[PDB]
C-alpha cells in the first residue's frame, strides 16, 4: 500500500454504510391495517321510487 | 277432551326478500302506468365509444 500506490481518491462517507455498533439506528416501524377490514368491489346503485 | 283450538294457519304481515333487487315500480294492488326506470351505463372508469 505504501510503496506501490501513487495517488488516492477520497469522497465523503456514504450515508448508506452503518457500523455494527449502531444497529439500533436501523430500528423502524411499519403499520399494517387491521385484517377485519373488508374492501368493497361492488359499485353503488342509485334509484328512486317516486 | 275435544280439541277446539290447536294452532292453525297463521297470516304474515309482510314478506322480506333475502336477495338484492333491481329498481322497479309498483306491480301489486297498485300498478304504475309509467315507464319502468331507465337503466343508464354511466361513470365508466375506462374510455369506450368516445
Amino acid at each position: 500500500s505504501k510503496m506501490n500506490v501513487s495517488y488516492r481518491l477520497y469522497i465523503k462517507t456514504p450515508a448508506c454504510l452503518l457500523p455494527l455498533s449502531d444497529y439500533m439506528r436501523a430500528q423502524h416501524d411499519y403499520v399494517s391495517p387491521s385484517s377485519s377490514r373488508v374492501y368493497i368491489k361492488d359499485p353503488a346503485v342509485v334509484y328512486t321510487r317516486s | 277432551g275435544e280439541i277446539i283450538y290447536d294452532g292453525g294457519l297463521s297470516s304474515k304481515l309482510a314478506d322480506v326478500v333475502d336477495k338484492t333487487t333491481e329498481p322497479h315500480n309498483a306491480d301489486g294492488a297498485v300498478k304504475d302506468g309509467r315507464i319502468a326506470p331507465v337503466k343508464l351505463d354511466l361513470e365508466k372508469q375506462k374510455l369506450d365509444k368516445l
